[PDB]
């Protein structure tokens, strides 16, 4: 069958632009806030609203549809939640990076 | 539902072919059903007909043969299960290792 | 009382509903058994972890353990940390009385089926107002 | 060209006269030379439709009161466009009913009178397009127009309109 | 560079450091499932139209 | 509002039409594919100004298609609508949601509190019509609508406008 | 005709819509009539360019 | 069948250039996504029909 | 247009590469086969390939060869310019 036509032009990747999420993008870009650290509702039939597999973020079933672009499991790319985290923690891969910028700027006033 | 495309025709009663019988590709040789929860609909296909789902076992794709011995025992929790052993002869070709 | 988002596979060509699906699964094809069109592509057939969603339902946990390189202070606080959620306390009581249930159903030599329908009878049984001034053992010799 | 990420943009807003990023004051052509946003009205998006409409019919071809006008253009547009023309159908029947001035010579008058002001491309192609009796009327209908143009020129300027208007 | 070795260290420092990369080599083109500017692809292949009307 | 703009298309022309006339089937093409589309970026394109001198430059073949692709540049008349636009058009449907005005290729929705308080729907009429004490708003009739937001997608333009301010609604 | 049972033969019919078309189940309807612009996927034949490779 | 990286470095070699892209792309997984001209993220929501 | 080197200093090989002459077949041989004009007379051939080496043969290919320049730049050859000795 193949994937259905799209109105949008099609481009080749020119460059790609390296960089971190700001928490305002992550945030904008979310299409859902997760807020149960369960899967599926008590009855064990649908996914959770709200929940790790909300079925706002995509479909991952032949049978089932995206209810942010109502697309099947072959044409939806998948959309992005966002948790809020109480108390800002360090990213894992930056730290020895954040360590050397605390090195080089006052603690104080940040020059 | 979710019945495979081989050929049951082979089957008997308690899902286990006799031995001496000649099977091949896709067919069923353990034919084995489990029950199904309501409210999950696939491909439409789902009707209040279907109260069971396929779980059966199909020969090997590439291999075929006669089913040599079928013996029905329990385990050590009491549960049924089988083996079903299937013959073949392999007589040289041009792909052999010697 | 939500949103169908239900995919139903016909064919357009034939029209005939309900349809003759067969599912090339070696091909990786849907296809009409009328007509031979088509319908869907490319379909599927350790990286995760099983669990059984009747004995616990939906409770998705982690461990903390030592690693290849690991410091025991670490471990010991984190595992301190973790200990103190109030969330996770009510389940755990399920799965403490699940544990004592395989320990009696394993100095019993009974076979695993029992030890689950025994968990099951628990789980279904508990939290309710008649099984409140009745000891544990009572209901644990009882599931069993 | 430098990065580009979200930056706050003017809603577009015609009585702002902030007509977004490819409507700008400013135009670039083809030929990288500067011009001046074309903003036509009625009667002049009619006589230009139509006079590219006779120049295509005699390209193949080589290789009056408001009924008629109506059926001449029809039957033109049927024969000098292709498929899908849906909307320019409505869009040539919609300028025959809503023109107020017929023939070039009229649109003429009209162009060389509404350039004295220094006027908005957009707000004379807006005076050109409504009929507007009183200075307050164009005021309101045109919110950009005030504090832009004193009533006293106004009123004569909606006088000297309403002149040339056939029929 | 990450395809060769220290993947994940190498995306990192790209994120901090806002690395710009112009899909110049063989393995971004890889990566992207686009034909490469090697062999084959070192050119473009144009119509001509000059060409064309006298053909015939 | 009519606008003459400089636009910039790319068309695709199939390998059976790379022959001593494919030129022309580009200018036929640019009118199929251009003359009464509608873009959000730039309002419906209307007609193409000057058709005998279109810029065609040297297409590109696709790698895997087989196709050329050619940049066109030419010169258009565009509608395109702005919220706080004043415009006239006539009535072509009525409902209890409010009327339709067309205006050129544009249909602008008019609700209903959007809408003088005197005005009322009433279906009972054939044609159904908005009745009140000075003036009756029915299909085919001339309403002076202002324009009070556009929302425009990438090939489709709806806007949403209003009867309520003075020296608006019926002609 | 032939079927993808018999080589030479033919597996799928690919219409210009991008419709494919399995010719097991479509005998049914009896033969297809090809039109210009189709893809039939058959069999490779002889003289068909193919890679041949050995690892490592 | 595993086409890997020394197939790819063959292939390379020989400047097949066309043929490596239809074995990485119409061989095996090609996607289609729709990315915005703003942010290069692959987050837009696209209702085709 | 800077990056359009003009014909009269086109510092490029007058020769087709082999990497071009395999790009120009195939390019000419796919547009065959989805029904294009043939500038070339055919006593007999159905494969497009072996159309299109008819075509290259007799210099009847109506496609240039834009070659890129390390630094951005371009040079513009025609297929019937372009010696075939390879
Ligand atoms: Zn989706
Ligand atoms: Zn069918
Ligand atoms: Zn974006």
């Amino acid at each position: 069958v193949g994937q259905q036509y799209s109105s949008a032009p099609l481009r080749t990747v020119k460059e790609v632009q390296f960089g971190l999420f700001s928490p305002e993008e992550v945030r904008a870009i979310s299409v859902a806030k997760i807020r149960f650290p369960e899967t599926m509702d008590e009855t064990q039939t649908r996914a959770k609203i709200g929940g790790l597999n909300d079925p706002r973020l995509g479909s991952i079933d032949r049978n089932l549809k995206c209810q942010t672009c109502q697309e099947g499991m072959n044409e939806c790319p998948g959309h992005f939640g966002h948790i809020d985290l109480a108390k800002p923690v360090f990213h894992v891969g930056f730290i020895a990076k954040i360590k050397k910028v605390c090195e080089c700027v006052c603690m104080h006033c940040g020059k | 539902l979710r019945m495979k495309h081989g050929t049951y025709d082979k089957l008997d009663d308690d899902g286990l072919i006799a031995p001496g019988v000649r099977v091949s590709g896709e067919d069923v040789i353990i034919g084995k059903t489990t029950p199904i929860s309501p409210d999950e609909e696939e491909l439409g296909q789902r009707t209040a007909y279907h109260s069971k789902r396929d779980a059966s076992t199909p020969l090997r794709s590439t291999e075929n043969g006669i089913v040599d011995q079928v013996l029905v025992t329990t385990n050590q929790d009491g549960l049924k299960f089988v083996k079903v052993r299937v013959r073949t002869t392999k007589i040289p070709q041009i792909g052999d290792k010697f | 009382r939500g949103p169908n988002l239900n995919i139903v596979l016909t064919c357009p060509e034939c029209k005939v509903y309900p349809p003759k699906i067969v599912e090339r699964f070696s091909e990786g094809d849907v296809v009409c058994a009328l007509c031979g069109l088509v319908l869907s592509d490319k379909l599927v057939d350790r990286v995760g972890e099983a669990s059984n969603p009747l004995l616990d339902g939906n409770n998705l946990s982690t461990r903390i353990g030592k690693g290849e390189t690991t410091d025991m202070r670490f471990t010991k606080e984190l595992n301190k940390a973790q200990g103190k959620n109030v969330m996770d306390k009510k389940d755990n009581e399920v799965q403490a009385a699940f544990a004592k249930i395989t320990m009696l159903c394993d100095a019993a030599e009974l076979p695993k089926i029992v030890k689950d329908c025994a968990k099951e009878a628990y789980k279904l049984c508990h939290d309710e107002k008649t099984l409140k001034g009745k000891s544990m053992e009572s209901i644990m010799a009882a599931s069993i | 060209r430098r990065r580009r990420l979200k930056k706050v943009e003017e809603e577009e807003n015609a009585a702002t006269l902030q007509l977004g990023q490819e409507f700008q004051l400013k135009q670039i052509n083809h030929q990288g030379e500067e011009e001046e946003l074309i903003a036509l009205n009625l009667s002049e998006a009619r006589l230009v439709i139509k006079e590219a409409l006779v120049e295509r019919r005699r390209a193949f071809k080589r290789s009056e009161t408001r009924e008629k006008e109506l059926e001449s253009i029809d039957v033109l547009l049927e024969q000098t466009t292709g498929g899908n023309n849906k909307d320019l159908k409505n869009t040539m029947q919609y300028l025959t009913n809503f023109s107020r001035f017929r023939d070039q010579e009229t649109v003429g008058a009209v162009i060389q009178l509404l350039k004295s002001t220094g006027l908005h491309p957009f707000e004379v192609a807006q005076l050109g397009s409504l009929a507007c009796d009183t200075a307050d009327e164009a005021k309101t209908l045109i919110p950009s127009l005030n504090n832009k143009i004193s009533d006293d020129e106004l009123e004569r300027i909606l006088k000297e309109l309403s002149n040339l208007e056939t029929l | 560079r990450c395809s060769f070795e220290e993947t994940v260290e190498i995306l990192f420092e790209a994120g901090a450091s806002a690395e710009l990369d112009d899909c110049r080599g063989v393995s971004e083109n890889v990566i992207l499932g686009q034909m490469a500017p090697i062999g084959t692809g070192a050119f473009d292949v144009m119509i001509d139209e000059e060409s064309l009307v006298k053909y015939m | 509002m009519f606008f003459i703009k400089d636009l910039s298309l790319n068309i695709t022309l199939h390998p059976s039409f790379f022959g001593p006339r494919m030129k022309q089937y580009l200018k036929t093409k640019l009118l199929e594919e251009v003359e009464g589309s509608c873009t959000g970026k730039f309002g419906y394109i209307l007609c193409v100004l000057d058709y005998d001198n279109i810029d065609i430059q040297r297409g590109r073949i696709l790698p895997t298609d087989g196709s050329a692709e050619f940049n066109v540049k030419y010169r258009a008349v565009v509608f395109k609508p702005f919220k706080g636009e004043v415009v006239d058009g006539t009535v072509v449907s009525c409902s209890q949601h409010g009327f339709e005005v067309q205006v050129g290729p544009m249909k602008v929705f008019v609700t209903k509190h959007l809408m003088p308080q005197d005005l009322t729907f009433n279906a009972g009429s054939n044609p159904p019509s908005y009745q009140s004490s000075e003036d009756v708003i029915t299909i085919k009739s001339r309403i002076r609508v202002k324009i009070e937001g556009c929302i425009s997608q990438v090939s489709s333009i709806h806007a949403i406008g209003s009867i309520k301010e003075d020296y608006l609604g019926a002609i | 005709r032939n079927g993808p049972n018999e080589h030479p033969g033919a597996k799928y019919v690919i219409r210009d819509s991008g419709d494919r078309i399995d010719l097991r189940y479509s005998k049914r309807a009896g033969d297809i009539q090809l039109q210009y612009g189709w893809k039939v996927e058959r069999h490779i034949m002889d003289n068909d360019p193919v890679l041949f490779n050995r690892q490592p | 069948l595993r086409f890997g990286e020394m197939e790819r470095d063959c292939m390379i070699a020989h400047g097949a250039a066309s043929f490596l892209k239809e074995r990485l792309m119409e061989a095996s997984d090609a996607f289609r996504v729709h990315i915005c001209g703003i942010c290069g993220l692959m987050t837009v929501i696209a209702k085709l029909n | 247009k800077e990056k359009a080197i003009p014909k009269d200093q086109r510092a490029t090989t007058p020769y087709m590469t082999k990497y071009e002459r395999a790009r120009i077949l195939g390019t000419r041989a796919l547009q065959i086969s989805m029904n294009a004009p043939v500038f070339v007379d055919l006593e007999g051939e159905t494969d497009p390939l072996r159309i299109a080496m008819k075509e290259l043969a007799e210099k009847k290919i109506p496609l240039v060869i834009r070659r890129y320049l390390p630094d951005g730049s371009f040079e513009d050859w025609s297929v019937e310019e372009l010696i075939v000795d390879l």
